[PDB]
RNA sequence: ACAGCUGGUUCCAAUCGAAACAUGUCGAAGCAUGACCUCCGCCGAGGUAGUCUGUGAGGUAGAGCGACCGAUUGGUCCUGUCAAACUCCAAACUUACAGACGCCGUUUGACGCGGGGAUUCCGGUGCGCGGGGUAAGCCUGUGUACCAGGAGGGGAACAACCCAGAGAUAGGUUAAGGUCCCCAAGUGUGGAUUAAGUGUAAUCCUCUGAAGGUGG
RNA sequence: UGAGGCGCCCAAAAUGAUCGGGACUCAAAUCCACCACCGAGACCUGUCCGUACCACUCAUACUGGUAAUCGAGUAGAUUGG
RNA sequence: GUUUGACUGGGGCGGUACGCGCUCGAAAAGAUAUCGAGCGCGCCCUAUGGCUAUCUCAGCCGGGGACCCGGCGAAGAGUGCAAGAGCAAAAGAUAGCUUGACAGUGUUCUUCCCAACGAGGAACGCUGACGCGAAAGCGUGGUCUAGCGAACCAAUUAGCCUGCUUGAUGCGGGCAAUUGAUGACAGAAAAGCUACCCUAGGGAUAACAGAGUCGUCACUCGCAAGAGCACAUAUCGACCGAGUGGCUUGCUACCUCGAUGUCGGUUCCCUCCAUCCUGCCCGUGCAGAAGCGGGCAAGGGUGAGGUUGUUCGCCUAUUA
RNA sequence: UUAGGCGGCCACAGCGGUGGGGUUGCCUCCCGUACCCAUCCCGAACACGGAAGAUAAGCCCACCAGCGUUCCGGGGAGUACUGGAGUGCGCGAGCCUCUGGGAAACCCGGUUCGCCGCCACC
RNA sequence: CAACC
């Protein structure tokens, strides 16, 4: 299960790419959405590879943040262990986390928006002109990697 | 192009590789196929006769009937419906 | 098999066995065919259908097991190529085979000869087979009486075994007599 | 091009095979008693007459076969599309 | 006419002879300098002029700096020295000017170039141990004559 | 008088939002019919801008030609070269159909169908691939995104280069880009090179700097 | 003797020189790394408005609800004032 | 009284990219432009059409560039004509027979990718009548893609409908289709001049100038063959290669057609340096004098006259 | 399939080569022209009639790789080329990095001297 | 060289 963050604007990208987020149900800049590693997924992540910051996440990077931009289908309500025993198969985050990361359900099976809208990355990021491996805060990143993004984005 | 006659630019999809050179095997030209299966349509370079318009080679489509000996297949022309008639040997089930 | 451009015929083809223009235009009718074929010493005769990894005979007779029915005679002529068709063809009236197309293979369309009196059994084993009567030997032809008169021309015997010095075409009587009856065990 | 004066054809009036006699088409005469030629009169005044001021048109460079085929039994001809042919003369 | 013409490759490759009439004859006269009667295995040394760029060669260019070569070898060995010199590259390409605006500009053929690919081996020479400063100073004399920089590079050569 | 030509045509807002192309035209400064925009009505469950897989189509890049074809070296088998109108080979990739996943549709009715109303048929730029031309802020194609009709931030200024697509108002954090002063943020840290004010100039009509040379 | 880095020569134009300017030389240049910051209407967040849809309704009047998947626009189509 | 067309790196002249076909351009589905590259069609054929039987071709070798025999020979032959493609017990050749190059009426595709549009075309059916073959089957012309033409009118083919109260006769009107042409080829019946000119507009489109380009032009540099009695480099300097300028010319059509006055000269001002003189140098094939070549250098100077509107240039006497 | 007939795929099947196989069996070569039929002349072929002989052809069986072909390993090669991205480099033609794909020639070693279907048959 | 050729 890869994390995958839109860092590069809509404005003269492809639009087979642009079309290509919007079913990954990303639809603005900073956006984040969790997809399972699948064989279809990953030509979907590879042809967005060049706007997107993408990698698997640890559970308790993925924890800090459902708790903090998780989202119901609907509605103001607030996402808290609370809630998501009393409305999703888990007794708590971690349950949730841990089922996301193992693929065994997903968020909106959950009765949960499929996006997580993140905040501007504390300190700024590595910037969107170069690939990782280069400097930049493009493409596939290490769990540690994309874990230090999620988590200035919390 | 140059011209708009119906084989213009059709060098290459119409000759047949030197191997395949030749009149073609009997068995593909007899072939029968029934309504509603899927025929991929490819030109037998080999074969003159039973051809469609070789714009349409390398569709799927499906056959809906047949007039004499040759098959109505219905295909899918970008966004317009045709029916084109055409012969076995330039069809081949689909799969 | 000089280089990678060289055009080698198909495999009957070189064998020099199958006319393959001949074949496409017999397959057209969507009938079986009736596979006509000879040797020096037999005639052949099989009902093949068209199938998915090659064809399917339905029914068959050589002339060999004409004798399985009382035939003491050579099996290389024409009484043979008759009685030979017949049993072919009453063979196939069994499997529910009714119609068919001559296919001669390599043979020419000579009039009066053993394909076509091949074909002349199996039409009157109830096949229906588009023919031509005026191409078909005449009947004593068939019971083989140009045989008998051959060895009328005697002063040593057609026939080296033994099966008899004037011949018999009454023999052939007999075994269309024997063939065209229900009993028989095809 | 050279062309058979008779063969067998179909004629489709005896609705059997036949043989026909081909032949070129001769023009008819005119009688000047068509209505045509009774509104040049009306319309034909003072000054440019329209239509009846216009002067015959050109040629093709070969014309197409004019022919008529005659049933050499009941007697009835039959046309027939024509070809583009420069010449086209008769055999016997 | 200026090589900055068509040094370049900008443009088709322009070779079939059977759609193309009035080609000029190429300037090159020899393609095998040396003792051509000799094998290049006979020689300890072997030499070649290496292209850094790639471009287009005009048949006229490689008549210069062949001639400016060879002939430093004739100078430095003998009309008849033991050596061996090698143009490998042949003038293929056809090249047209447009010599009436920009209307109907395709233009009427003016001559033909070879196209050299950066790395190659535009010349090779083969010598002794002896001759090998004489080859070098050919060598150097011949890209002078010829667009792109190059590397004159020594291949059978442990002799140093 | 007529014009297919220039000019002008007066209040507010809300929803959607082009075409600068194809066919015909005494047609190219115009029309008609399509494409495309929009509005209304009918239909009633699928649809397919993305990807993966399966069954097909293809001969461009590259490569090669003791595989055709035609070019193109030398020596007494060897040795030297090529192709827009060559191919024994052969991609990436584009594309038909289907299944799967995704997205979407069944009160927001999709897909499809019928009808009303158009505008439009001078386009341009960047990038990729081109063909012509010495070249051009050149001419003429093609795919795509942009300007046109696109604010705001950056780029000294600067239609289409970068960030960015934007209801109002407010707090906050970033993007591109930048942190010596002008001017918000470093006269930041570890290290090295340069002595020419090289340089302090992503892209570019716009920023030059070459072959050749250098015991700096 | 081979290779790499930066620089030098090659290097001439017309009203007043220029990297935007000042001006800068263990840099305020270049290259390799790194640290901390500044900086949009983007993104996050409070309230409100419009629009679409939903519940209730005679209502297109109120009240409540949903919009991560609504909010730029020339020619032009549509509708309320 | 009118017409005298359109395309076009402005218009005219030239050409036809004005209707068709093929290869390439074309970027491996389809589509795709230029006054893009190579080149064709406006027919010809009664067989050079159709079927069946028999049969296998170029070319080379061996035996008696004609003939006969054998061998190798998947195709290089032949198949009417461009090109590309198809074809070997054939789609080629020979022989024989034959008239399907037939009548009626459709389906589909094409023309016109997508996506509407006529004529024309093709593939594929049904019906009728036939040809050949044992038969399956083949034949809706020539293996495939060019060889084509609206309405009105006329002639023609076979049958039928119809013409003003009514009957007869004449002569008309019509249903279906064939032939006759519009090549500006989705169809007008059609020549020029205008400097005597006029109007509408266009910087949608030229001329001056600007701007871009730099082939052309000017200048420079690299390499240095060659000659300079010997001697590359005192000096002259081919080929080839690399550049700079924006003085010439060409190209483009970006700016301006509700106007930016057009050559030459003159007058008056500023500037550039690739320097003609003047200052200071280096080399010499530098004795001197003087030449020749080179370097720094733009402070100052660079004038008067003859022809020609001339710019330029040719010429004269002066001049540092 | 102790030898046959009709095929499908259409060289992995071609080219060339070695060895083995048949008394009333099979296929042939083979013997022979009264008939059906036949040769622009030839019973050569086609056609018919038939068994004295033969396994020398063909054919079938076993096998060899020199040529041609198919597929595979290792090397060439993750090279050549390339879809997506870049305020990366270069005076420039052009190149590079990241991401996703990925050859061809040729060399060396293997594979390949058909596979399969129906029918008939000591 | 200032248009038409
Ligand atoms: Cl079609
Ligand atoms: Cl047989
Ligand atoms: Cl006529
Ligand atoms: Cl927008
Ligand atoms: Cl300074
Ligand atoms: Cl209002
Ligand atoms: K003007
Ligand atoms: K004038
Ligand atoms: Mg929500
Ligand atoms: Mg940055
Ligand atoms: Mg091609
Ligand atoms: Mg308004
Ligand atoms: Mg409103
Ligand atoms: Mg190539
Ligand atoms: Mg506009
Ligand atoms: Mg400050
Ligand atoms: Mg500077
Ligand atoms: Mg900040
Ligand atoms: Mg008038
Ligand atoms: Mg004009
Ligand atoms: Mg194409
Ligand atoms: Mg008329
Ligand atoms: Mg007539
Ligand atoms: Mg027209
Ligand atoms: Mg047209
Ligand atoms: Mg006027
Ligand atoms: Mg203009
Ligand atoms: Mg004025
Ligand atoms: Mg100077
Ligand atoms: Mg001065
Ligand atoms: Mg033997
Ligand atoms: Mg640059
Ligand atoms: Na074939
Ligand atoms: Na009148
Ligand atoms: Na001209
Ligand atoms: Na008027
Ligand atoms: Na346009
Ligand atoms: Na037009
Ligand atoms: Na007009
Ligand atoms: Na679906
Ligand atoms: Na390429
Ligand atoms: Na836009
Ligand atoms: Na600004
Ligand atoms: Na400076
Ligand atoms: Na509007
Ligand atoms: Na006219
Ligand atoms: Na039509
Ligand atoms: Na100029
Ligand atoms: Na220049
Ligand atoms: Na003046
Ligand atoms: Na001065
Ligand atoms: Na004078
Ligand atoms: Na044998
Ligand atoms: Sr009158
Ligand atoms: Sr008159
Ligand atoms: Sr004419
Ligand atoms: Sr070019
Ligand atoms: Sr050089
Ligand atoms: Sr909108
Ligand atoms: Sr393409
Ligand atoms: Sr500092
Ligand atoms: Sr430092
Ligand atoms: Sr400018
Ligand atoms: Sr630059
Ligand atoms: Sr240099
Ligand atoms: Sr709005
Ligand atoms: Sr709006
Ligand atoms: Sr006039
Ligand atoms: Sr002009
Ligand atoms: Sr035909
Ligand atoms: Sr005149
Ligand atoms: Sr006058
Ligand atoms: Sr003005
Ligand atoms: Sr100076
Ligand atoms: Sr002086
Ligand atoms: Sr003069
Ligand atoms: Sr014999
Ligand atoms: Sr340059
Ligand atoms: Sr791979």
């Amino acid at each position: 299960m890869h994390a995958l963050v839109q860092l590069r604007g809509e404005v003269n990208m492809h639009t087979d790419i642009q079309d290509t987020l919007e079913m990954l149900n990303i639809h603005h800049v900073n956006h984040c959405t969790l997809v399972p590693e699948t064989d279809a997924y990953r030509g979907m992540v590879a042809k967005v590879n060049d706007f997107v910051a993408f990698g698997e996440p640890s559970q308790e990077t993925l924890e800090t943040v459902l708790a903090t931009r998780a989202e119901p289908l609907e509605g103001d309500a607030d996402v808290d262990d609370e809630w998501v025993a009393e409305h999703t198969d888990y007794d708590d985050i971690s349950g949730l986390a841990f089922a996301l990361l193992s693929e065994e359900t997903t968020l909106r099976e959950q009765g949960l928006s499929p996006t997580l809208r993140l905040h501007p990355p504390r300190g700024g990021h590595d910037g969107v002109k170069h690939p990782v491996k280069e400097g930049g805060q493009l493409g596939k990143h290490d769990t540690e990697g994309i874990d230090d993004l999620l988590e200035a984005m919390r | 192009p140059s011209s708009n006659g119906p084989l213009e630019g059709t060098r290459g999809k119409l000759k047949n590789k030197p191997r395949d050179r030749g009149t073609s095997p009997p068995q593909r030209a007899v072939e029968e196929f029934d309504d509603g299966e899927k025929v991929h349509l490819k030109i037998d370079p080999s074969v003159p006769n039973g051809r469609f318009h070789p714009r349409f080679d390398g569709q799927t489509g499906t056959v809906e009937g047949k007039q004499g000996d040759a098959y109505k297949v219905d295909i899918v022309d970008g966004g317009k419906e045709k029916t084109i008639i055409v012969t076995a040997a330039h069809l081949r089930r689909q799969e | 098999a000089t280089g990678p451009r060289y055009k080698v015929p198909m495999r009957r083809r070189r064998e020099a066995r199958t006319d393959y223009h001949q074949r496409l235009r017999l397959l057209k009718s969507g009938k079986p065919r009736l596979v006509a074929r000879k040797s020096n010493k037999h005639v052949r005769a099989q009902l093949v259908t068209l199938g998915p990894n090659g064809d399917d005979t339905l029914a068959s007779a050589h002339s060999s097991d004409l004798a399985e029915y009382g035939w003491e005679a050579p099996t290389g002529n024409m009484p043979s190529a008759y009685l030979t068709g017949l049993l072919a063809g009453l063979r196939a009236q069994e499997a529910g085979v009714e119609e068919a197309v001559l296919d001669i293979g390599l043979n020419s369309p000579t009039p009066g000869s053993k394909v076509f009196a091949i074909q002349e059994g199996a039409i009157d084993a109830g096949l229906d087979i588009p023919h031509n009567d005026d191409v078909l030997a005449d009947w004593q032809r068939t019971r083989g009486a140009h045989i008998a008169e051959y060895d009328e021309q005697l002063e040593e015997p057609l026939y080296s075994g033994d099966f008899d010095a004037a011949d018999l075409p009454e023999h052939f009587d007999e075994l269309r007599e024997t063939l065209l009856d229900g009993d028989i065990e095809l | 091009m050279q062309m058979p004066r008779r063969f067998n054809t179909y004629c489709p009036h005896c609705n059997e095979h036949q043989e026909h006699e081909v032949e070129k088409v001769r023009s008819g005469r005119q009688t000047g008693m068509k209505w045509i030629d009774r509104q040049r009169e009306r319309n034909s005044g003072i000054g440019n007459d329209g239509k009846f001021s216009k002067v015959p048109g050109g040629d093709k460079p070969t014309k197409k076969t004019d022919l008529k085929y005659r049933c050499g039994e009941c007697g009835k001809a039959h046309l027939r599309e024509g070809w583009r042919a420069g010449r086209l003369e008769f055999q016997e | 006419k200026p090589a900055s013409m068509y040094r370049d490759i900008d443009k088709p490759a322009y070779t079939r002879r059977e759609y193309i009439t009035g080609i000029p004859g190429s300037k090159i006269a020899q393609h095998k300098m040396g003792r051509k009667q000799k094998d290049a295995d006979d020689y300890p040394v072997q030499i070649s002029l290496i292209v850094e760029e790639t471009v287009q060669l005009r048949h006229g260019s490689l008549e210069a700096s062949r001639l400016s070569a060879n002939r430093h070898l004739i100078k430095e060995l003998g009309e008849e020295g033991d050596y061996k010199m090698t143009l490998r590259k042949f003038p293929h390409q056809v090249l047209r000017e447009n010599k009436d605006g920009m209307r109907a500009a395709f233009g009427k053929i003016v001559g033909t170039a070879a196209r050299v690919q950066a790395g190659e081996q535009l010349f090779t020479a083969y010598c002794n141990v002896e001759d090998a400063e004489h080859v070098k100073e050919a060598f150097r004399r011949a890209y002078n004559k010829i667009t792109p920089s190059c590397r004159i590079d020594s291949s059978p050569a442990g002799n140093a």
